[PDB]
C-alpha cells in the first residue's frame, strides 16, 4: 500500500 | 530583504501568553512556523498562504493562534504557556506553494518557567591586559565578564570609540552555570578582545563591553521587592593606559 | 446565462512506454479556455493565450521552480508509475461474448480497452458497423460488433487463445 | 524519514569532508542549511537534481537513488556550526520540510607559533577583582573545569588584519598559577612573575 | 512489448457554487478522488486500497490554492464570464439486458462545462432513490467534463426508465428514455 505522489498546486500572482 | 523575527529571546511563566512576530521577505505569500529543540529535532506547526491558513497540526489549532494579515507582519501566540513549549521558534517564507525553497528568520528562543521570580540582569566588568602579556607579545587582551544573570538570554558585543568591533573578538560558546546543582542557577559569560599593544596604550581610545540582557517586558507583572529585571543593557568601560 | 468561474488544472503524466519515455504536461484552463501549459519536453511555461501570459512570466522567472517541475518527471510521474505498475498496468478482466440475431456479436465486461473483433471460414471485410469502444466508467469496456449479411472471434490481452462465437 | 551522517565532524583548517543524507522515499528536492553559532539557518543549496557548486561547497541530489551529499573543502573557522539537509517527500500531505539529524561541524584553528601563557588582569573600575587568562596555546590543548573556581571553555579569536589567531580560556574566583593546573598546560607554559 | 499509459491529476474550484474536486485517473478511468469535506481518499474500486494510499490533506491544500488562483484569474479578465456548454446525455445497459436478470443502467453525461449538474433517475416516470451510484466529474482530453450515473435495475417489459439531466446551458431538463 505505497503512498502516491502528486503535484502541489502553484501560486499565481 | 531577509526574513525578520522578533523578539530574539523570550522568557515567560506557565500560564502566560507567548507572542512572536515574523516579517516574511517582500513578495512571499507562503509562510511556515517550526519548533526546534535542544536535540536538534524540528516540528512543523502551521502553514499559511497569504492571509489564509492552509495547514496546521492538532496541538496548534488547540493551543496556538496565528495570523498573516496582508501587508502586516505574521504572528504566532501560545495561549497558555507550558514548560514543554520551550524551544527555538522559526519562521520561513517561500515564493510559491509548489516549490520547496525556504528562508528562515533568526528565530525566537522561548523559555517557559514556573514563574519569573528568579529572573536577574547581569553585572558586567572589564579587566585590563596583564603587563607581562604586553611585554611578552606586544599584544593587549581585554577580558569581559558578565555574572549573576538568569536566564542565559544575552548577547554581548565590544565597542571601540563608539564603533562596534568583530575582529580580535571571541565569546564563550555559551553562558556557564554558576552552580550546576541548582535547578535554577544563575549564569556567567566571558569574552575577549585583543588589540596591538600600541593601540591600547594611546589613552584616547575608549573600550566598552556591552551586554544586551533579555528579560521581562513591561507586559510582565512584577510583584517583588527588588527592581524589575527588564530587558536592558549593562555595560563596562575602560581607557588606554600608556 | 448564469455566470460562473472555473479554475481547472490537469497534470498529465504521459508514458510513451512505461518509464522509458515520460512526458509531464500541466495544463491550465480558465472557464472554457486553456490558457497555460507546462510541457516537460520544453522545460518552461508557454502561454496558450493572452490570459496565461502573466502566469508564464511570473513562473519562468522563478528558476528553482522550473528546476522543480523538470524533476517532477522523476519525483511524481516515474514514482507513481512503479506503483500503478503492480495493479493498474497489469489489470486483466476477461471478456464475455454473446451473439444474437444483421448478426450481433456482444463483447462485454472486459479490460483493458485493447480488443480484436472479427467474423464462414473467412471473416467478412465488408458491411460491418460498430458501436466503437464503450467506456462503462467502472473500469470495464463493452462493444457491439455487427455483420449485415442476410462465427465471430475475439482477441484480447486477457486471453492466451482467441474466443470464438 | 531522513538519515544524515556523520553526527559530528572535526576539521583542521584547509581540509575537507562530506555529509550525507539518505532518504527512505522519493523527495521532491533537497536543501542544505548551516545553523551558525547565533542559531541562524543559512541557505547553502537548493536542488531538485544534478550537482551544484557554490564557493567552497558542492552538493549532489539524486531522487531515484534517493540521497544527497554535501562537500566542504578547504574549511575555515566561519564554517563551524550545525549542518542540516531538508526535504519534502512527493507523497507528503503536509507542505513542510523534514530535517536530517544534523552534523555538528567543528573547525580546528591552525596555530603556527604557539606561545602558551597564563596572564592575570585587574578590574578596570577597581583593583579588588582579577581574572586569569590562559592564551596562545595550540589546539592539541583542551581546557578543563573546584567549586569556588570557574574555567570557561576555550574560544578562538582572529586579529584578521594582522594575520594572527589565538586560543584563550578564562578562569576566575587562589592564584593564576593554580587555576589552570598541569591538567593540562604545555610544559613550556610561560607563568610571568607578577 | 509497449506500455502506453497516462495518469492525470485533475483538480478544480468552481464559483459561486464553492465546489472543488481532486481526482486521479488512469487511461480515462478514475483511480480515486478525495472527499474534500470529509478529507479522505475514496478508491474507485475497493481492491485498490490494498495497493496504494494517498494523503488526502494534500488535496485539500491544493484546492485552497486553486480557490486563491481563481480569485487571481477573475481579476485579470475583469470578472468577464463565459457561455455554458450543454451535456450530451445517453442511457444504456452495462451488459446485454436479460428479462429476470439483474443489470445496471448507465446514464452517460458528456461534453459539459461548468461541472455542475442535477441528475435524477426515473423508474416508470417516478424518481428513484435506492440503488443509485454517482461518479465525480471526470476529465476529457479537452476542457469539457463527463460523468457517469449508475442505477441497479431488473429487466422487465412493463418498466420504463428515464434520465433527467438539468444543466445551466440547457433551456430545461433533458430527459432520456430506456425501455427493455
Ligand atoms: C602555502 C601555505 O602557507 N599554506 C598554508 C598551510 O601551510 C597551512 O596548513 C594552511 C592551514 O591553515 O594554511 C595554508
Ligand atoms: C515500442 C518500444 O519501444 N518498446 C519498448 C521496448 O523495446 C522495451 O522492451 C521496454 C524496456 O523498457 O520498453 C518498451
Ligand atoms: O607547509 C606545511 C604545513 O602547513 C602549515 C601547517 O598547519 C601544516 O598543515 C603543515 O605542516
Ligand atoms: C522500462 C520498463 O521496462 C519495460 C517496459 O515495458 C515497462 O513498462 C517499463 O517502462
Ligand atoms: C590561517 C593562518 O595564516 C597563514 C598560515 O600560514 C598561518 O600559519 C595560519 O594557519
Amino acid at each position: 500500500a505505497d503512498l502516491i505522489a502528486y503535484l502541489k498546486q502553484a501560486t499565481k500572482g | 530583504m531577509k526574513v525578520i523575527q522578533t523578539p530574539r529571546y523570550l522568557v515567560k511563566g506557565q500560564g502566560q501568553k507567548a507572542k512572536m512576530r515574523c516579517i516574511p521577505e517582500k513578495g512571499h505569500p507562503v509562510v511556515f512556523w517550526y519548533q526546534q529543540n535542544k536535540n536538534n529535532e524540528f516540528k512543523f506547526l502551521i502553514n499559511f498562504q497569504n492571509q489564509e491558513v492552509l495547514q496546521q497540526i492538532d496541538m496548534t489549532e488547540k493551543r496556538f493562534s496565528a495570523e498573516c494579515p496582508s501587508n502586516s507582519p505574521c504572528s504566532l501566540e501560545i495561549q497558555s504557556s507550558e514548560a514543554g513549549d520551550s524551544a527555538l521558534y522559526l519562521c520561513a517564507s517561500s515564493l510559491n506553494w509548489s516549490q520547496d525553497t525556504q528562508y528562515f528568520g533568526p528565530g525566537t528562543r522561548l523559555l517557559v518557567l514556573e514563574d519569573l521570580k528568579n529572573v536577574f540582569p547581569p553585572e558586567v566588568a572589564v579587566f585590563e591586559p596583564s603587563e607581562a602579556e604586553i611585554s611578552h607579545t606586544q599584544k593587549a587582551t581585554l577580558v569581559c565578564l558578565a555574572t549573576g544573570f538568569y536566564p542565559d538570554h544575552v548577547e554581548l558585543s565590544w565597542w571601540v570609540n563608539g564603533k562596534e568591533v568583530h575582529s580580535g573578538v571571541c565569546t564563550d560558546p555559551q553562558p556557564l552555570k554558576e552552580q550546576p546543582a541548582l535547578n535554577d542557577s544563575r549564569y556567567a559569560l566571558s569574552s575577549r578582545l585583543r588589540v596591538s599593544a600600541t593601540f591600547w596604550q594611546n589613552p584616547r581610545n575608549h573600550f566598552r563591553c556591552q551586554v544586551q540582557f533579555y528579560g521581562l517586558s513591561e507586559n510582565d507583572e512584577w510583584t517583588q521587592d527588588r527592581a524589575k529585571p527588564v530587558t536592558q543593557i549593562v555595560s563596562a568601560e575602560a581607557w588606554g593606559r600608556a | 446565462s448564469r455566470p460562473w468561474f472555473l479554475e481547472y488544472c490537469k497534470s498529465e503524466c504521459h508514458f510513451y512506454n512505461g518509464t522509458q519515455r515520460v512526458r509531464l504536461l500541466v495544463r491550465y484552463f480558465y472557464n472554457l479556455e486553456e490558457n497555460l501549459r507546462f510541457d516537460s519536453d520544453v522545460g518552461e511555461f508557454r502561454a496558450v493565450t493572452e490570459l496565461g501570459r502573466p502566469d508564464a512570466e511570473n513562473w519562468n522567472s522563478q528558476p528553482e521552480f522550473l528546476e522543480q517541475k523538470r524533476a517532477e518527471v522523476d519525483t511524481v510521474c516515474r514514482h507513481n508509475y512503479e506503483i500503478f505498475d503492480n495493479f493498474l498496468v497489469p489489470r486483466r478482466v476477461e471478456p464475455t461474448v454473446t451473439v444474437y440475431p444483421l448478426l450481433v456479436c456482444s463483447v462485454s465486461d472486459f479490460y483493458p480497452g485493447n480488443i480484436e473483433v472479427r467474423w464462414n471460414g473467412k471473416e467478412e471485410k465488408t458491411g460491418i458497423v460498430s458501436t466503437g469502444l464503450v467506456r462503462n466508467g467502472d473500469w470495464t469496456f463493452q462493444t457491439l460488433v455487427m455483420l449485415e449479411t442476410v462465427t465471430c472471434q475475439v482477441e484480447h490481452p486477457s486471453l492466451t487463445d482467441p474466443v470464438t462465437v | 524519514q531522513v538519515e544524515q551522517s556523520p553526527s559530528a565532524l572535526s576539521l583542521h583548517e584547509g581540509t575537507g569532508s562530506a555529509l550525507r543524507c539518505n532518504f527512505t522515499t522519493t523527495m521532491r528536492a533537497v536543501q542544505w542549511f548551516q545553523q551558525n553559532s547565533r542559531g541562524s539557518l543559512i541557505n547553502l543549496f537548493y536542488l531538485a537534481s544534478g550537482t551544484k557548486e557554490n564557493g567552497r561547497l558542492k552538493s549532489t541530489f539524486n531522487s531515484k537513488e534517493s540521497y544527497s551529499t554535501l562537500h566542504i573543502r578547504d574549511a575555515q573557522l566561519e564554517d563551524s556550526g550545525t549542518y542540516f539537509c531538508a526535504a519534502l517527500r512527493a507523497t507528503g500531505g503536509n507542505n513542510k520540510l523534514t530535517f536530517g539529524q544534523g552534523t555538528v561541524l567543528s573547525v580546528i584553528p591552525d596555530i603556527q607559533n604557539p606561545d602558551p601563557a597564563v596572564y592575570q588582569l585587574r578590574d578596570s573600575k577597581s583593583s579588588d577583582k582579577s581574572v586569569c587568562l590562559f592564551t596562545d596555546f595550540d589546539s592539541q590543548t583542551n581546557v578543563s573545569q573546584d567549586s569556588d573556581v570557574y574555567i570557561t571553555d576555550k574560544c578562538v579569536l582572529d586579529m584578521r588584519s594582522m594575520d594572527f589567531k589565538s586560543n584563550s580560556a578564562v578562569a576566575w574566583s587562589f592564584a593564576c598559577a593554580n587555576a589552570f593546573n598541569n591538567s593540562i598546560i604545555p610544559e613550556d607554559t610561560f607563568f610571568p612573575s607578577p | 512489448i509497449k506500455e502506453e499509459h497516462t495518469i492525470i491529476q485533475a483538480e478544480f474550484y468552481l464559483l459561486p457554487d464553492k465546489r472543488g474536486e481532486f481526482m486521479f485517473d488512469f487511461d480515462g478511468d478514475e483511480i480515486f478522488h478525495v472527499d474534500i469535506e470529509k478529507s479522505e481518499t475514496i478508491w474507485r474500486l475497493e481492491e485498490f486500497a490494498k495497493f496504494a494510499s494517498f494523503e488526502a490533506q494534500g488535496a485539500l491544500a491544493n484546492i485552497a490554492v486553486d480557490k486563491a488562483n481563481l480569485d487571481v484569474m477573475k481579476e485579470r479578465s475583469n470578472n468577464t464570464p463565459d457561455a455554458n456548454v450543454a451535456p450530451e446525455v445517453t442511457v444504456l445497459s452495462r451488459s446485454p439486458v436479460n428479462l429476470g436478470e439483474p443489470n445496471i443502467l448507465i446514464c452517460f453525461i458528456d461534453k459539459f462545462s461548468p461541472p455542475v449538474v442535477n441528475v435524477t433517475w426515473l423508474r416508470n416516470g417516478r424518481p428513484v432513490t435506492e440503488g443509485v451510484s454517482e461518479t465525480v466529474f471526470l476529465p476529457r482530453d479537452d476542457h469539457l467534463f463527463r460523468k457517469f450515473h449508475y442505477l441497479t435495475f431488473l429487466p422487465s417489459t412493463d418498466d420504463f426508465y428515464d434520465c433527467e439531466v438539468d444543466h445551466w446551458g440547457l433551456e430545461e431538463p433533458l430527459r432520456k428514455h430506456w425501455e427493455f
